RNA sequence: ACCUCGGGAAAAGGAGUGGCUCUGACGGCCCGGGUCAGAACUGGAACGGACGCGGGGAUCCCGACUGUUUACUAGAAAC
RNA sequence: CAUCCGGUCGAUCCUGCCGGAGCGCGACGCUCUCCCCAAGGACGAAGCCAUGCAUGCCCGCUCACCCGGGACGCGGCGGACGGCUCAGGACAACGGUUGCACCCCCCGCGGCGGUCCCUGCUAGCCGGACACCGCUGGCAACCCGGCGCCAAGACGUGCGCGCACGGGCGCGCGCCCCGCGGGCGAGCAGCGUGACGCAGCGACGGCCCGCCCGGGCUUCCGGGGCAUCACCCGGUCGGCGCGGUCGCGGCGCGCCGAGGGCCCGACGCCUGGCGGAGAAUCAGGGUUCGACUCCGGAGAGCGGGCCUGCGAGACGGCCCGCACAUCCAAGGACGGCAGCAGGCGCGGAACUUGCCCAAUGCGCGGCGCGCGAGGCAGCGACGGGGAGCGCGCGAGCGAGGCGGGCCCACAGCCCCCGCCGCGCAGCCGAGGGCAAGGUCUGUGCCAGCAGCCGCGGUAAUUCCAGCUCGGCGAGCGUCGCGCGGCGCUGCUGCAGUUGAAACGCCCGUAGUUGGCCCCCCGCCGCCACGAGGAAACGGGAGCGCUCCAGGCAGGCCCGUUGGCCC
RNA sequence: GUCCCGCCGGCCGCCCAGGGAAACCGGGAGGCUCCGGGCUCUGGGGGGAGUAUGGCCGCAAGGCUGAAACUUGAAGGCAUU
RNA sequence: GAAGGGCCGCGAGCCCCCGCGCCUGGAGGAAGGAGAAGUCGUAACAAGGUAUCCGUAGGUGAACCUGCGGAUGGAUCCUU
């Protein structure tokens, strides 16, 4: 997207009849500020902020960045 | 809305998992002749009341001993049995709040502690009599069998004075 | 079978809704296409004016002719054969008399030796049936 | 029946949203302001700048205009201040067919009477590009006060990069 | 949907207000003013309740009508008017005049005070903002608004009202030591000094008080609101925020059962 | 719909279209193209304003088809 | 708060369903001695409604034939709360958790208070003018015309302190960063200065300013069934520039790109879909329901559209179409019970055209008025709870009946007393499962019964009746369904050689799962303990409602209590 | 000497334990009501019916997916006589 | 400043073709389940008088028969 990243966010729901619990990702859209340049798999610290569009309420606030492959990895952090 | 579809309500009786059994029938019908029971749903109100309490003790028990929960409420339910006359006030001890039977809580109705304090000949005569507003169950005329009498009233049962002994003398048959 | 994992709970939720489908108990009572098919049509009563009456050979071994009514449903415009219980109580059932009819008592089943029948009279005209054979009351 | 609820809008997908309830008051959008100019004097000088009062949520009153005339419009760098009319609109980043029309909106580039601003001139070598603006009776302003929300066209005379670039635009018409 | 609620149910009613299930269908609905409904209590049910000075609502409206009470020293004939913390209800016609503080169990509680007691009411300073031309402002928890207040004092610093002239007296700063009273939550109704505050940059600053029980009780700065320096300055309540636990509870229950 | 998946199909069924006044696109290195969009505004409720220029659908029978045929009464299902 | 038992056979062991055994919560039948509590037109008709009724209060401003009654109007405040129902709506409502540095708000409470001019000010206090009203009228009804006098805390105007000041505008910190404050985690406020503007109150000095309470949106996580739904969207997804809004935002519009969503199930479709708090059943785990009491949402026949106000897209407001009514003198008029009673239709199914604000609240008033909110009675085996139909061998009771208290808006009921006093059982069964004749009649594979096994064709343990007996009990039986039984849905905890069931085989991505190893740190789960925010409910402390279902009580009392957990 | 003895990977027979309703498995069908190594597939009384219809695939034949209404008190396994 | 008009928004209603879900009429076909007693044979279960049965293809009043490749659940755990 133009000035924009959807940031996927990793977590998991516990269900109590099977003690098992199941991984679940939700897709969030954020501002990428210029300042920033991120690849796809980087790790992004988004910050909540005004409502900036349709689907944008959130801005990248800092970026560190990955390898070009180390595998998609389910990351929950 | 209205205030009283607030008010709660309960069934205070368990009824039984098999109703044509031999063994309970038989020891039913050994009940309802010892204590003048009305019907197997008086009975059933007992089991429930003990049902309550044996669960009670039992989480408390399963609970390790000194853990806050059996030191607020095991003491509460010892304390309230022992109370009511139902346990042995020497016992006081959790653990034997399990080995009660219903026989034992039907004991502290007041028309078996009116017959084993005589006040009546028989526990029909108990029933009639407790029916017939004699009983005062100590400085209050009690109409209900049911009643469970609390330990420390039991002495201050006594036949109310006003009543077909010791009164007027003219009530029903004497006034023809 | 049995795949048990920390994280497998999704796999475990899909078998278990796919799977339970399988019982005819399930299906009978969440499929709801009996739903659409049961002329009671999700009642325990239904009222219904007889259309006819006729006398229906007591399925083999058994052997009698049972006595029933056959009753167009108001609800639904929907047929319904209905028994009539106790002894001699179809002299009681009258055609156009309209009833109130009661499911037979196997949720759905044909009961004993009546063939294919699933619905029983419980009322003639306001009057209960048994109340009829009973003596209770009178026409 | 103008509504800013999202209720009748798609979702993230792109799926239909059901509508769950009617159009409500304080979701309602007012119609639009064409805040034209009173740009021909000679048959317009029958109407005079014309600005509307429409109450609001909460009943505080948003000042609409309907016709404008003149706002005030600052020299930054010189801090030379004056109330000047407005000559033409010229240049709209949201659609060049308004500056057809003349309708103000904030951001258009406008053009004012130099006449105001004929002290700074005579003050010496304010500025540079500015100045012949001024020697020649048009001064590029920016609108920067939003018509019809509180009724003022008040502006900057254009000045730095901004002011080359609109004038690299408007250079052959 | 439309407009403001003025109805309250008795069962949606703050439990600490302790109205009865089956006592009515309706509560008192608490009106605006210096308290909210979740930290206030209908002066009604001061006066019904625990004074049972008045009968019925009708009696209380009548006694109120009269100017017969004055809170603050002003008479008000709001029978729904909010009641809460350091309020000085003080009714001169029956010749006695109390506190409304809060109790270990949360409920407000009448706190008899003597007349230079009765004279000054402290306050919490939600924070201080520039309004109407640049003047400092600052609003009291009883949302009371003073202009032009010294600079030392800050958010959260407990002051005292005159109340007669209804100014600042005094200013005891929030800071390690100082013992406050929590107004707030589970340890509601409980007086300890401060051992720390965690200053959790970003939301909820959390601060740790411990009483003299040797339990520390870990609470917000929303709910704490000093009361003097290292002095409990303002008389506090006979039980004073000492934490009695279930089990110590259980055996004054009956003690006081065992009078007849 | 159907289909030998190529077709059916321009299916059916609609909406626009003029004049004027503009505004964007598109090359080469201030010089060329006149096509494609987007507007206003105007006209008895008008615009492919002459001219040029399929009516359409549902079936049934024969012959797969494009072809060819009794110059001069059969162009077909015939060859 | 852990259970089984009949039926496949000549017999037998299995698997397997079938049927019983328990509890609900609605209907239906039969029956009912009292007292207490208590549901009640939700169940594919959010169908239609006759009548009466559910919203007033005020006394600001009295020249209405009592008086200083306080008509009527005008003003003011409320009517947006409340009640009602569940049609709509499935990344929604809703629940917990954030945010508004993106906001709007009446009352109240506590503050603050200054308002340019030129003219035009009368400031010891200014104009006019409208009903009500008087007359003159037109109306089938609805409904209003005209004329003339007269008032406001109504209206119109304006006295006014050039640090007079509503809005908006232009400008006014940095030097790699972060370390005082008016105020923050955050460059946010405020103001200084110029240009505009002259808005508000100023005719019984309020504008403004906080806090509150409510609202609007906003973060996060949860938020149906179907794969005979696999691709889906095209303002769809972003960026920019505006408009609009209370504001933020594709919200709308231009402009520019090509996104966005999806086996971790997109999109479609269907739902006899309000959601939670909760409820039914219940060893542990679970399953099903959540109309209905509290909270949030949504709608008043259906679509829309508006006005008023601080807040309504309001329907006991308006306007329009659309069906569906009423009146009519035929021109017109006019509604909206998913408010309360009551009526019709429909369905298996559901209450009085009562009485009243006394409480409990609310609106408005300072010396109480309004309220079908609510309370009070009637109806009512939805149900829950308590006592009866004797005991004794002679004494009694209460069911009643009548007074008087007590109670009640007024009754009544309860309860207390005197005086009389008259106890009163059903409904399903007896071959089993399943407790209770292998009785005595009729009848003859008929009539019937029987959930299931079966029974009846002359010696029916089974039908139809007397007879006894048994269960349960003022209740009992039947039907539909939920749950339990059913380890027959299985995470605990099923089965797949042959009972039903290992893909014919190999590769294979998504998915899921991964040997051993470093102690001592950072993130993730993870466990513990907090905090934060609703009670009711469910537990659970205490308390003898005479017991009990109950309720928060009570008694010279922890500041009597009403803890605490969830 | 293609001897003896192992080891490893197979292909087998017989079985002690154990298991199962048994027939039988026993290199598992054991280590499992004292039930949990991981991962996929399928089954849930007998018919109706692998039918109807919808999808896909095939030149066809057909394959793969796949019901319901309704009916019924049995169907089945392994052993004994 | 009243009606009235123009123009756009917001937007009922109405018609018009078009999809969709659902309900059902129907000559004629064509299944299935029961009626009870029919009719024609006798395919299978005993090597059921041609061992059955699986796929697939052809035939046939009807069960069925036949080709080819399987299996044993067979009537064979048994032969340089």
């Amino acid at each position: 997207m133009q000035r924009s990243i959807i940031v996927r966010r990793d977590y998991l729901h516990f269900v109590q009849k099977y003690k098992r619990y199941e991984r679940r990702h939700k897709h969030v859209a954020a501002h990428l500020s210029p300042c920033f340049r991120v690849k796809e798999g980087d790790i992004v610290t988004i910050g909540e902020c005004r409502p900036l569009s349709k689907t944008i309420r959130f801005n990248v606030i800092k970026v560190e960045p990955v390898s070009e492959a180390a595998k998609k990895r389910f990351s929950p952090f | 809305p209205r205030i009283s579809r607030h008010r709660n309500s309960s069934k205070t009786y368990s009824t039984p998992k098999k109703p044509f059994t031999k063994p309970r029938l038989d020891a039913e019908l050994k009940l309802c002749g010892e204590y003048g029971l009305k019907c197997k749903r008086e009975i059933y109100r007992a089991r429930y009341m003990l049902a309550k309490i044996r669960r009670t003790a039992r989480n408390l028990l399963t609970l390790d001993e000194n853990d806050i929960k059996r030191r607020f409420e095991g003491a509460a339910l010892l304390r309230r049995l022992h109370m009511l006359g139902i346990l042995d006030e020497e016992k006081d001890q959790l653990d034997y709040v399990l080995g009660l039977r219903i026989e034992d809580i039907f004991k502290r109705r007041l028309q078996s502690v009116i017959v084993e304090s005589k006040l009546a000949k028989s526990v029909h005569h108990a029933r009639n009599m407790i029916k017939a507003r004699h009983i005062s169950v100590g400085g209050q005329i009690v109409n209900i069998p049911s009643y469970m009498v609390r330990i420390s009233n039991t002495s201050r049962v006594a036949i109310a004075d006003t009543s077909s002994l010791a009164p007027n003398g003219k009530p029903g048959r004497t006034k023809r | 079978s049995k795949t048990s994992g920390l994280y497998t709970a999704r796999k475990l939720r899909t078998v278990r809704r796919v799977n339970r489908w399988a019982d005819k108990k399930y299906r009978k009572a969440h499929l709801g296409t009996w739903l659409k098919a049961n002329p009671l049509e999700g009642a325990c009563m239904a009222r219904g004016i007889v259309t006819q009456k006729i006398g229906i050979s007591a399925k083999q071994p058994n052997s009698a002719v049972r006595k029933a009514v056959r009753v167009q449903l108001t609800k639904n415009s929907k047929k319904i054969t209905a028994f009539v219980p106790r002894d001699g109580s179809i002299t009681y059932i009258d055609n156009n008399d309209e009833v109130l009819v009661a499911g037979f008592g196997r949720a759905g089943r044909a009961v004993g030796d009546i063939p294919g029948c699933r619905f029983k009279v419980i009322k003639v005209a306001g009057i209960g049936l048994l109340a009829l054979f009973l003596r209770k009351r009178e026409k | 029946g103008i509504t800013h609820d999202k209720m009748y809008k798609r979702s993230k997908t792109g799926a239909v949203q059901g509508k769950w309830h009617k159009k409500r008051k304080y979701n309602l959008g007012r119609q639009p302001a064409n805040t034209k100019l009173i740009v021909k004097v000679t048959s317009k000088k029958n109407e005079g700048q014309k600005i509307s009062t429409i109450r609001c949520r909460g009943g505080n009153i948003k000042r609409r205009a309907l016709r404008l005339s003149h706002g005030s419009f600052a020299w930054g760098s010189a801090d030379i201040s004056h109330k000047a009319r407005i000559l033409q609109v010229v240049y709209n980043s949201t659609s060049n067919e308004l500056v057809r029309t003349n309708t103000l909106v904030k951001g258009c580039v406008v053009q004012i009477d130099s006449a105001p601003f004929k002290s700074a001139l005579s003050n010496d070598t304010l500025d540079k590009e500015i100045l012949d603006q001024i020697r020649g009776d048009h001064i590029l302003a920016r609108i920067s006060s939003r018509p019809g929300q509180v009724g003022t066209a008040d502006g900057y005379i254009l000045e730095g990069p901004e002011l080359l670039f609109y004038q690299k635009k408007l250079a052959p018409k | 949907a439309r407009g403001v609620r003025k109805h309250l149910k008795r069962l949606n009613a703050p439990k600490h207000w302790l109205l009865d299930k089956m006592g009515g269908i309706w509560a008192p609905r608490p009106t605006n003013g210096p308290h909210g409904l979740r930290e206030c209590i209908p002066l009604i049910l001061i006066l019904r309740n625990r004074l049972h000075y008045a009968n019925t609502y009708a009696e209380t409206s009548m006694i109120l009508q009269d100017k017969n009470v004055l809170i603050d020293g002003k008479p008000r004939t709001d029978p729904t008017f909010p009641v809460g913390f350091m309020d000085v209800f003080e009714i001169p016609k029956v010749h006695k005049t109390f506190r409304v503080l809060y109790d270990v169990k949360g409920r407000f509680t009448l706190v008899p005070i003597q007349s230079n007691e009765a004279g000054f009411k402290l306050c919490r300073v939600q924070k201080i903002f520039l309004g109407d031309k640049g003047m400092p402002y600052l609003s009291t928890h009883d949302a009371r608004t003073i202009r032009f207040p010294h600079p030392d004092i800050k958010t959260n610093d407990t002051i005292k009202i005159n109340l007669k002239t209804g100014k600042i007296d005094e200013w005891y700063k929030f800071d390690i030591g100082k013992i406050v009273m929590v107004t707030g939550g589970r340890n509601c109704g409980r007086i300890g000094t401060i051992q720390a505050i965690d200053k959790h940059m970003g939301s909820y600053t959390m601060i740790r008080m411990k009483d003299t029980e040797g339990t520390e009780f870990l609470t917000r700065l929303c709910n704490v609101f000093v009361i003097g320096n290292d002095s409990p300055a303002v008389a506090i309540p006979t039980t004073k925020g000492i934490r009695p636990d279930i089990i110590k509870n259980r055996e004054l229950r009956l003690r006081s059962i065992a009078k007849r």
